[PDB]
RNA sequence: GACGGGGAAUCAGGGUUCGAUUCCGGAGAGGGAGCCUGAGAAACGGCUACCACAUCCAAGGAAGGCAGCAGGCGCGCAAAUUACCCACUCCCGACCCGGGGAGGUAGUGACGAAAAAUAACAAUACAGGACUCUUUCGAGGCCCUGUAAUUGGAAUGAGUCCACUUUAAAUCCUUUAACGAGGAUCCAUUGGAGGGCAAGUCUGGUGCCAGCAGCCGCGGUAAUUCCAGCUCCAAUAGCGUAUA
């Protein structure tokens, strides 16, 4: 058939890539808004305050 | 101090002229006659019959009336004519000498699977074998380097689960059958 | 033979050896002087650091520049010249670079008419030279 | 020209000839068999000199 | 700790295997000499310490991906190399100079922007202690303008046969523990050459 | 149909059981799971199947050849006398402790650091 | 750049080189020195001081020696998992029952060895060879042999994936369901083509430059040796280079 690329390496990846965009874009999807992570306190200054 | 083996040992040797035009010649017509695949399985076909041959050459060197001699001499030529190399009649220890490569080459199982007459070629034969289909004694056989017997020439013949010796049809055959019924019902 | 006598073993053994220690290729084996000599001490491969691009030129039937590189070892701190092998090869080769260095295969001697090199470059930046010239690896940065 | 130290001037400068799309060769005992058939079964009896496999006369 | 994750690095990006998690306790800092716990999986919002077997070239301040496929041929990391082909702050201008040394890669950092305001190559980048190939690679600069000829090494501690052999050909070891010791050192012993 | 063969059949009084090679011949089939030798073992010495053990069975090249082990028993307590405790897990009769080598050499290590009673309470 | 031996490679006959390396014996636990206990130790996963290195320290003091199993640094041309289990083989102890990085199992693994895929068949295309004659045409070609991106059905394997089997539990192999190929894109590389030494006096580009070349030698504006294309040759899942 003519309906893919010529060699498969460089098409098999391409299950793979959106298999992971996939898995991201769903763990998008499913957030709790309530109990979530720890910030971060950053710290700067001038010598010896 | 681990339980482990470690005993190896190569079968075939490389020759000492890399390019002799006769050398090639020979190697190759025995290749296409015998249908072999590479040099590697005639040098070790040429380095099996050169141990035979020194074994027999220091057995002949020493005198008669020696056990030793006589016990090693009988094996060696009770194997060999179990094999299917030599006869009853040839029973001699220095008619050893007197072999030759193609004599070694006819015991093989590939040969044997060509002349025996259910086979078109010797490499059809070659394929046949290596497909899973010829048997010897109810044992499935898939190598073309099987030197048989001569009390196992007369049971060779297609395993029970192959299509060509009666059993189930293969791949093709069934994918075709099954698009004919699509195609027509 | 000459001193032929059924008792006579010593005589034998001990002319033989200093006949045999009166030699070249064995005597080279036999004394340290020739391995601490060698710059490779003993060893089938080296690495080293390119100093400078250099060209050398051929001897007097054939006449060409052929381009070869200094090289310092790691091991010791040898100082010695290598050669180049295939074309245009000079561009993947930058000062102050990791080289793996081997020699001609003649033992120790110069090969054909460039003179006084015995070593010859396999690789640059741990990456082989046969792939940078067959378009197959590229040098990183 | 340019310089009598240019580097890989006739690797550069050469003419770049592209592949062409052959036919896959069998490899592996069908090559065996193939040389083994033209060699030693389409051999005609010739007289002088055989020429050589890539004799291109 | 079943899982293969990817670093960018100095040659382009390099793919790992993580090995364990190292954790300190909670009472106490990341900067503690060899306090720390072991652990199977990490909660979020935590600095933990991935240890591997072979990076030594890495940059911080650059995103990790963990790759739960089989990263059978590098083409997974593309993303990644188009992240890193735009936005490089930090330069790597690796040209004919002086041999600095730093046990850590912001101090190591420091250093070179240090060399780039005061006019001054460098050649190597090494991270960690003083070995015998770093003055061995001052040694090979040692000719062809040896002015450059000096190791720069800050709050990391030399061993004792590079010292050794250092003296023995003339190369110097500028070990201080403080920086801008370290760099009135260099001032002092440039305008005195 | 499924046939097995008994081979090297021997009894052992001095360990209450009996030892033999069985051969079963399964042509055209994949291998029988060992419920089937251990019911067709049942029906073929007239015994109860919660006292056949078999094990080791190794398909031979051809498709159709298996060899294995067989232990025929006289008791269920007998049984569980002179058995390895794996074979017990196996029919769902023994069950093993579930904590890894490395916790128990580190609780080891720890109630080796100290003496006394807190021995009880330094490892859970 | 010496642990010894049983041994290993090459090998007509005699020899040459290696043996740190799973079995036997000897020696050491940074390197010297001394000792308690015990039948058996000058023991180091026992102790006491020296030198070299080195850890914590509220600075008074305290704790050490991976040439064991994993792992890290350096040294380099040069060498793997900071896994699972005591189930098998044995060992120690009061003792059928506990323990064993002794050991076994898996992972990495082109040190090396053994077997073995990358195809066969049928009809036409067009080339030969054998048979009384047609001397030379052409047919008989019923018996063939070769190769042509012409066609056609008939086979099994790598891989995906149920089960069974193995095992302490798995994984590996074997068995076995269902899918699984025509340009069977499910695409075989490494060297070489003047001689040694198997294989183009082919076609384009440079012109003692670039380069090839183990040795003879090849390049000077018609290169059988350079740089590319086609064809061919040697071995084949293997091939080339450097050192002993």
């Amino acid at each position: 058939d003519s309906d893919d690329d010529r060699t498969k390496e460089e098409r098999a990846y391409d299950k793979a890539k959106r298999r992971i965009e996939k898995r991201r874009l769903e763990h998008s999807k499913n957030v709790n808004t309530e109990k979530l992570r720890a910030p971060v306190i950053c710290v700067l200054g001038h010598v010896d305050t | 101090p681990v339980a482990r083996s470690w005993v190896c040992r190569k079968t075939y040797v490389t020759p000492r002229r890399p390019f002799e035009k006769s050398r090639l010649d020979q190697e190759l017509k025995l290749i296409g006659e015998y249908g072999l695949r590479n040099k590697r399985e005639v040098w070790r076909v040429k380095f099996t019959l050169a141990k035979i041959r020194k074994a027999a050459r220091e057995l002949l060197t020493l005198d008669e009336k020696d056990p030793r001699r006589l016990f090693e001499g009988n094996a060696l030529l009770r194997r060999l004519v179990r094999i299917g190399v030599l006869d009853e009649g040839k029973m001699k220890l220095d008619y050893i000498l007197g072999l030759k490569i193609e004599d070694f080459l006819e015991r093989r199982l590939q040969t044997q699977v060509f002349k025996l007459g259910l086979a078109k070629s010797i490499h059809h034969a070659r394929v046949l074998i290596r497909q899973r289909h010829i048997r010897v004694r109810k044992q499935v056989v898939n190598i073309p380097s099987f030197i048989v017997r001569l009390d196992s020439q007369k049971h060779i013949d297609f395993s029970l689960r192959s299509p060509y010796g009666g059993g189930r049809p293969g791949r093709v055959k069934r994918k075709n059958a099954k698009k004919g019924q699509g195609g027509a019902g | 033979g000459k001193c032929r006598g059924l008792r006579t073993a010593r005589k034998l053994r001990s002319h033989r050896r200093d006949q045999k220690w009166h030699d070249k290729q064995y005597k080279k084996a036999h004394l340290g002087t020739a391995l601490k000599a060698n710059p490779f001490g003993g060893a089938s491969h080296a690495k080293g650091i390119v100093l400078e691009k250099v060209g050398v030129e051929a001897k007097q039937p054939n006449s060409a520049i052929r381009k070869c590189v200094r090289v310092q070892l790691i091991k010791n701190g040898k100082k010695i010249t290598a050669f180049v092998p295939n074309d245009g090869c000079l561009n993947f080769i930058e000062e102050n670079d990791e080289v793996l260095v081997a020699g001609f295969g003649r033992k120790g001697h110069a090969v054909g008419d460039i003179p006084g090199v015995r070593f010859k470059v396999v690789k640059v930046a741990n990456v082989s030279l046969l792939a940078l010239y067959k378009g197959k690896k590229e040098r990183p940065r | 020209h340019g310089s009598l130290a240019r580097v890989g001037k006739v690797r550069g400068q050469t003419l770049k000839v592209a592949k062409q799309e052959k036919k896959k060769k069998r490899t592996g005992r069908a090559k065996r068999r193939m040389q083994y058939n033209r060699r030693f079964v389409n051999v005609v009896p010739t007289f002088g000199k055989k020429k050589g496999p890539n004799a291109n006369s | 700790e079943g899982d293969t994750i990817i670093v960018p690095g100095v040659e382009g990006p390099i793919v790992t295997q993580i090995r364990g998690l190292l954790l300190p306790p909670p009472m106490k800092e990341l900067r503690v000499k060899n306090q720390y716990e072991k652990h199977k999986e990490v909660e979020a919002a935590q600095g933990v310490k991935i240890l591997g077997k072979d990076l030594e070239k890495t940059l911080a301040g650059l995103p990790l991906l963990v790759a739960y496929k089989e990263d059978e041929i590098p083409v997974l990391k593309d993303e990644l190399i188009h992240e890193l082909k735009q936005t490089l702050n930090a330069i790597k201008l690796e040209e004919k100079g002086v041999y600095v040394q730093a046990s850590t890669l912001g101090s190591l950092e420091a250093l070179l922007e240090f060399l780039k305001t005061s006019e001054v190559p460098y050649a190597g980048i090494n991270i960690g202690p003083v070995h015998k190939k770093d003055v061995m690679k001052a040694s090979v600069m040692l000719e062809h303008d040896p002015q450059y000829a000096v190791i720069l090494a800050f709050d990391v501690r030399i061993e004792r046969d590079a010292q050794e052999m250092a003296d023995s050909l003339g190369v110097r070891i500028f070990s201080a523990e403080i920086i801008y010791h370290l760099f009135d050192a260099f001032t002092k012993y440039r305008q005195d050459y | 149909t499924v046939t097995i063969r008994t081979r090297k059949f021997m009894t052992n009084r001095l360990l209450q059981r009996k030892q033999m090679v069985i051969d079963v011949l399964h042509p055209g089939k994949a291998t029988v799971p060992k419920t089937e030798i251990r019911e067709k073992l049942a029906k073929m010495y007239k015994t109860t199947p919660d006292v056949i053990f078999v094990f080791g069975f190794r398909t031979h090249f051809g498709g159709g050849k298996t060899t294995g082990f067989g232990m025929i028993y006289d008791s269920l307590d007998y049984a569980k006398k002179n058995e390895p405790k794996h074979r017990l897990a196996r029919h769902g009769l023994y069950e093993k402790k579930k904590t890894s080598r490395k916790q128990r050499k580190e609780r080891k290590n720890r109630m080796k650091k100290v003496r006394g009673t807190a021995k009880a309470n330094v490892g859970a």
